[PDB]
RNA sequence: UUUACUUUGAAAAAAUUAGAGUGUUCAAAGCAGGCGGCUCGAAUAUAUUAGCAUGGAAUAAUAGAAUAGGACGU
RNA sequence: UCUGGUUGAUCCUGCCAGUUCAUAUGCUUGUCUCAAAGAUUAAGCCAUGCAUGUCUAAGUAUAAGCAAUUUAUACAGUGAAACUGCGAAUGGCUCAUUAAAUCAGUUAUCGUUUAUUUGAUAGUUCCUUUACUACAUGGUAUAACUGUGGUAAUUCUAGAGCUAAUACAUGCUAAUCUCGACCCUUUGGAAGAGAUGUAUUUAUUAGAAAUGUCUUCGGACUCUUUGAUGAUUCAUAAUAACUUUUCGAAUCGCAUGGCCUUGUGCUGGCGAUGGUUCAUUCAAAUUUCUGCCCUAUCAACUUUCGAUGGUAGGAUAGUGGCCUACCAUGGUUUCAACGGGUAACGGGGAAUAAGGGUUCGAUUCCGGAGAGGGAGCCUGAGAAACGGCUACCA
């Protein structure tokens, strides 16, 4: 969890060492809304992640996509490929489309290359990426 | 001559990209105010509406809290030990949101005087890193203001688990 | 996970409300029996027959007077497809829960809107799409036909004066080729 | 551009203002205020479009320097000052109230009322919200802060506002079996009472309403004002009564 | 079961297009109110795709602890 | 697309001959209504004139201005000049650049600024030099003006002398609310115990079987005590400090009412302009999804000099490789990436057609961009402005 030369930690989330209540530090979350489960190994886990849903500062409004994972080489953020038919009147025929989402995934969430994730939409987090993982499956 | 726009940028596919148009300066950048320990310059910056910013230029005291004894002191800022950023930054002491300085202990060692009457017993135990910089003289601080944006030099002192882990980087 | 269990406080409502005066019976009923029926909208079927016991005890409470209302209310919210055929269901469990407490001449004033459900739903598009093979639904609204036991529930309560509603969409019926 | 607009081409002004197209080249702009520019009738287009009162807008100006029009209940000079939806409009000198209410066609109608009605108007809550120092307040449909409104009082719902004073009086809830109109879409206009409230989290709720002669139409909540309960409504109603 | 597909409803500025009324002297045009309550008057419509809500039984994909099994040890 | 020929007479396949719009141009041209006006891919170059200024009763007049007067006693009618304020960021023109860019439809700001309009909103009583302006502070100050001048020349200005403010800069003046013993039993009195703005930066904190007794039959007796969203570290509140630190009316017109202990005493009407924060409106910047002509004899491209992403900082109004430091090695692509061409601004639209299609759209509305070419800025709520400024090329 500390292997970044700042130290990690949730803004404005104080731990008192001299009351010493608990051994486990204090954990703030939120749920994201719109009927998406906060797991659970988000509310007892131990990573710092500003851009996570349920534990970092970023909120889920707009358009809720779903795709398949086809890459998962970057460090938590993912490339998901989102297809569908488009249609030429001329030939009154459709056309495989495709286009590729880069997604941010928190490590409350595990994704192999194959399956399905349904995403949120949030600020932009990078030059690209606009778009947070919610449920996996 | 500093712009923030993205469109100077390389596409996500890696194409080069034709200008638009020129520069507007709702997409500006100002130069950097690289705050050096001394005594107080401050400049205020017009921005964006009426509103102002302050630029410290140089800066020697800031309100530093300890959060533990809920109380805040303004205090002498020694010089920078540490930054996570840039080692640069250390060398040329320059103070910057995030910076790891010290500060002079003793208005905290005061209160602390006055408060427990001691140099009760249960409350007044503290950490014993933190008896041992107020030995020493210093206290390990983090910057928590953006002086170059606010013109303060805000801070607190490092305690617990951050604490430990800044003096091993240390 | 709950509604279901909830549904019977609507029967509540409707008690409490009762007791108040008139004019506050006239500004909360309308709320309550109208938010009882989009309930039918669902898609559930155990959540559908929940929402149609509770109607019916509601029905029980009121008097007919209030029957005009609730099937007025019932043709507005259900309208499109399965939806034709859960309204005959309700209208007939309505009636068939009212048969005790309704005195005679009580089922004239809606007398026309019942049989215009009634015959849809033997003769008309309602009542194809029942007979239809291609039609594979589990919906027991569908499957079951319940026109015929709410035509003799109507014609028990019907004053003979006004028989001749149920004689004339049979005339209509007769005169087009059959 | 570099900075806010100030013209409005005739074709480009709202097509319910009802302008010759070939009268000139621009529209009376609405300024800011109460209203939003595409939802409000700028004074000059009543006093000379609706009643002829005044031939240019010229003589618009002068009878409003005359100080002889109010806007809920305060005198305005603003030639182009943006009355809407629910908006006094007194004329002492002719002994005339109005209030603005669209008709089936969507278009304001000059529509008379008592002086007994011209004392209050009705708003549609838009927000609810705690101020400084803790005091809550109600944010209406036409730029109203009221400070201290009934606890029960929440978003979507309707209050009625003294004009002399600007204070609650009393309140309708959002909620099944309440006249409604329609202040928005393609069936602004219309009035009906309320069957069902679509709620859908995340995007854009929709409610369902029975009219009189019980045709059901469907509307986004936006264009919805609750204006009393059924059969008894707290405005004098235009003529149709918000049919078809 | 889900999707595709298909139905309905919002949405898709005005002008332009189609359509209704109206002796601009006719016409190309422009235009919305008349009589002293009259049940009088543009009634209006139009847009492939994408997104939104909604009714669907076929068709094409997609799913099932579908019609499964029951012997041993110290 | 049809018509007539090629045979002694037909059918098929071929040959021959005849069959609006756009540009340029020729001749003619009386009357009514109506209406437009591009083009050398030359977004090539421009003489001259005009196209942006603006004053209410209500910011500042001893103009040595004009005119009045019961012929003036601070001023007062009207008012050039100048200061102050606002606008000049709208409008009008053009289509050069631009190929997921602009644009169209559809989203988001729980990611930010917003002059103005509309609605709300700020008694902090006291706190030692009271050695005290609030019946009201300064030049830490000037223009116009007067006068002395430089230059061939410009909406060039220097030295000297004056004088204002809603310019600039300073700075003040016996309250309210909780409980309340005691009396008294209400229209109560009050010994006393307590409390006390905003703005800025940071840290911390909150924001979740009374089913009885009495009573006059009413009612009283004990307890409750934030709100919103699908969703927040939200609204809001509290504590401790912090600040080259804000604001908390030294402004203006009209008028002369009310109390008296009769003092130019106290009080007091309708307005103007300002001012803190919130909301609203006019906006702005970013932003989600889908959709573009020709080219594969362009198959790999991006990443050394940011390309994809992580952490932190800097900058921004604010998100973000937008930039910096340190890390990973990613990102796109035969479902055509990348590169090339475009006599490529996009759209609403126009033409043709039976339908499918195909062509045109600089051009009355909307959006974008530019002001000979690159680049950079001041002021301001708003401009990378060009009928604003500074450089370089021509
Ligand atoms: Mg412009
Ligand atoms: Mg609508
Ligand atoms: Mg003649
Ligand atoms: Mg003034
Ligand atoms: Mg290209
Ligand atoms: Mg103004
Ligand atoms: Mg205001
Ligand atoms: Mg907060
Ligand atoms: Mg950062
Ligand atoms: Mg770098
Ligand atoms: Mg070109
Ligand atoms: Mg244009
Ligand atoms: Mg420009
Ligand atoms: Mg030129
Ligand atoms: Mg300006
Ligand atoms: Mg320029
Ligand atoms: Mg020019
Ligand atoms: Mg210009």
């Amino acid at each position: 969890v500390q292997s970044e030369r700042a130290f990690q930690k949730q803004p404005h989330i104080f731990n008192n060492p001299k009351v010493k209540t608990s051994k486990r530090t204090k954990r703030w979350y939120k749920n994201a809304g719109l009927g998406f489960k906060t797991p659970k190994t988000a509310i007892e886990g131990s990573y710092i992640d500003k851009k996570c849903p349920f534990t970092g500062l970023v909120s889920i409004r707009g358009k809720i996509l779903t795709g398949t994972v086809v890459s998962t080489k970057m460090h938590r953020t993912i490339v998901i490929r989102r297809a569908y038919l488009h249609y030429i009147p001329k030939y009154n025929r459709y056309e495989k489309r495709h286009k590729n989402v880069p997604v941010h995934v928190s490590p409350a969430f595990r994704v192999q290359v194959g399956d399905i994730v349904t995403v949120g939409q949030c600020r932009p987090i990078s030059k690209t990426v606009r778009f947070n993982v919610v449920k996996v499956s | 001559g500093i712009s923030r726009d993205s469109r100077h940028k390389r596409s996500a596919t890696g194409a080069k990209r034709a200008q638009f148009r020129k520069k507007r300066k709702f997409e500006l950048g100002r130069q950097p105010a690289n705050t050096k320990i001394g005594a107080k310059r401050i400049h205020s910056v017009r921005t964006r509406g009426g509103n102002k910013k302050y630029r410290a230029l140089r800066i020697e005291t800031g309100n530093f809290s300890w959060a533990s004894e809920g109380i805040s002191k303004k205090t002498r800022i020694a010089g920078v030990v540490y930054h996570p950023s840039n080692n640069e930054l250390v060398r040329t002491n320059t103070l910057t949101k995030a910076a790891i300085v010290q500060i002079d202990a003793t208005p905290f060692r005061q209160w602390f005087e006055a408060h427990y009457g001691q140099t009760r017993a249960a409350s007044a135990k503290i950490e014993s890193s933190v008896e041992s910089q107020f030995s020493a003289g210093r206290l390990y601080a983090c910057i928590s203001s953006r002086p170059g944006q606010s013109g303060r030099c805000d801070g607190y002192i490092l305690e617990g688990e951050e604490l430990a882990f800044y003096l091993r980087r240390l | 996970e709950t509604i279901i269990e909830r549904m019977p406080i609507a029967e509540a409502l409707v008690n409490i409300v009762l007791g108040l005066t008139n004019d506050d019976i006239t500004n909360f009923l309308p709320s309550i029996l109208t938010n009882i029926c989009q309930v039918l909208r669902s898609k559930s079927e155990e959540l559908r027959d929940a929402v149609r016991v509770t109607l019916g005890k509601i029905s029980i409470i009121l008097g007919a007077e209030y029957l005009v209302f609730v099937i007025k209310e019932l043709m507005a919210t259900l309208k499109r497809g399965s939806q034709i055929h859960v309204l005959s269901y309700t209208v007939h469990y309505i009636l068939k829960s009212m048969h005790g407490v309704l005195k005679h001449s009580d089922l004239d004033t809606s007398s026309s809107m019942i049989v215009k459900i009634i015959m849809e739903n033997i003769f008309g598009f309602a009542g194809e799409e029942k007979d239809s093979e291609n039609y594979h639904t589990k919906v027991k609204e569908i499957k079951s036909n319940k026109s015929y036991d709410a035509g003799e529930i109507l014609a028990s309560n019907i004053s003979l004066t006004e028989f001749g509603t149920l004689l004339s969409p049979v005339k209509a019926l007769l005169m087009v080729r059959i | 551009a570099r900075g806010p607009k100030k013209h409005l081409k005739r074709l480009a002004a709202p097509h319910h203002w009802l302008l010759d197209k070939l009268s000139g080249c621009y529209a009376p702009r609405p300024s800011a205020g109460p209203h939003k520019l595409r939802e409000s009738l700028p004074l000059i287009v009543f006093l000379r479009n609706r009643l002829k009162y005044a031939l240019n807008g010229r003589e618009v100006k002068a009878i409003l320097m005359q100080r002889h029009v109010k806007v809920d209940g305060k005198v305005r000079t603003d030639t182009t000052y943006p009355a809407g939806f629910m908006d006094v409009i007194t004329l002492d000198a002719t002994n005339e109230n109005f209030r603005l209410v669209y008709d089936v066609k969507g278009r304001f109608a000059v529509h008379r009322i008592t002086d007994e009605e011209a004392s209050y108007k009705l708003g549609k809550v838009k927000k609810v919200q705690l101020g400084k120092k803790g005091v809550p307040y109600v944010v209406t449909h036409d730029g109203r802060t009221i400070r201290y409104p009934d606890p029960n009082i929440k978003v979507n719902d309707t209050v009625k506002i003294d004009l002399a004073s600007g204070k609650i009086t009393d309140f309708i809830k959002f909620d099944a079996g309440k006249l409604v109109y329609v202040t928005g879409g393609r069936n602004l206009g219309r009035i009906g009472t309320i069957v069902h409230k679509e709620r859908h989290d995340g995007g854009f709720d929709l409610v369902h309403i029975k009219d009189s002669l019980d045709n059901t139409f469907v509307t986004r909540l936006n264009n919805v004002f609750v204006i009393g309960e059924q059969g008894k409504p707290y405005i004098s109603l235009p003529k149709g009564k918000g049919i078809k």
